[PDB]
């Protein structure tokens, strides 16, 4: 069966650092164009980052520079390095496979993230 | 400034067709392809419509998608109770080089 | 009384990182040749790593590069830095004193390690 | 490829001497020293025999160890119930520069 399962979500202090991870089964993360999208409670999916087959990355405006997406060599799993958080990064991050640039076919369940003391 | 605009809510009684309109600047929706996602409560977005008209992998029928100029339209013949969810519209804004999503409609059955 | 007690064992995700530790009493870890050996449930002790008096380290084939053994300056305690785990690292690691290269005289009780989600 | 070979199991009734044979390539057991460990259930290996014949720190007697060519032999006069454990044989394989252990025997008293 196809499935993407993500872990790494919990409370964290402002300015902290996390390694969220996206684990892929039935699919191969080192090939299909993979995407990290978010949705703060009561809000709208916002594109965070897309990883291309060839390694190229794209990030949104608000999430530029601080963050990083990466693709494991052999574990069949992808990871977001979230650094320099603020109040507007409270989220339920999802990892999703996106045929090309056209539509996002498969969505992971969801990994809460909180920025508070 | 491109971020597609979508009505805050749309409501209809069962048996009445429901129309949702996603409008945006022709930088992203007039030159690229819309796609439409459904988010049931407490779950994860499920693709509903792709490539401006198609219906993938045997989605329940009567779900229709169309594109007119700089706008996109989703249609559901009747308003079934199970269809209650949030609906989003997404296009690849090349000017921002970013996926851009709509506001999201709270479909409520009367 | 002579004793070696080890802690740091629990569930962890694939690719994680742990610092297992070996605490030595009645003995001095900065001198006796100390060893980390493992045994997956239903399996055989496999040599993981040996630390010499003079600081030199030796590691096995399967456990090369990813891992690291270290010897504290003053705490009288030794530590394994386990990094880049996989399925074949499910284990009950033990730390043991080994007269020279000839025989392993004292064995610690055991610290489970699991690699699963 | 050197990893010493040991029979999967050995069993005898009480009062009958038990013999265990650990065989390996003469790269590690023909040039270095065997040593023999005992692992009681749910515990930690306890050294039993060292330096190819010796018996350390007053181990219960009648435990014997010998080395013939490229093989090593452990012997227990009689098969006592308490001796039930797993038995391992270990040598320092210089070719692999690594401690190498045997398969382990499940000693069961008949």
């Amino acid at each position: 069966e196809v499935q993407l399962v993500e872990s790494g979500g919990g409370l964290v202090q402002p300015g902290g650092s996390l390694r969220l991870s996206c684990e892929a089964s039935e699919i191969i993360v080192n090939r299909n164009y993979m995407n990290w999208v978010r949705q703060a409670p009561g809000k709208g999916l916002e594109w965070v980052s897309i990883i291309y087959p060839g390694g190229s990355t794209f990030y949104a405006d608000s999430v530029k520079g601080r963050f990083t997406i990466s693709r494991d060599n052999s574990k069949n799993t992808m990871y977001l390095q979230m650094n320099s958080l603020r109040a507007e990064d409270t989220a339920v991050y999802y990892c999703a496979r996106s045929y090309g640039d056209f539509y996002v076919d498969f969505w992971g369940q969801g990994t809460l993230v909180t920025v508070s003391s | 400034q491109s971020v597609l605009t979508q009505p805050p809510s749309v409501s209809a009684a069962p048996g009445q067709k429901v129309t949702i309109s996603c409008s945006g600047s022709s930088s992203n929706i007039g030159n690229n392809y819309v796609s439409w996602y459904q988010q049931l409560p407490g779950t994860a977005p499920k693709l509903l419509i792709y490539d401006n008209n198609k219906r993938p992998s045997g989605i329940p029928d009567r779900f229709s998608g169309s594109k007119s100029g700089t706008s996109a339209t989703l249609g559901i013949t009747g308003l079934q109770t199970g269809d209650e969810a949030d609906y989003y519209c997404g296009t690849w804004d090349s000017s921002l080089s970013a996926w851009v999503f709509g506001g999201g409609t709270k479909l409520t059955v009367l």
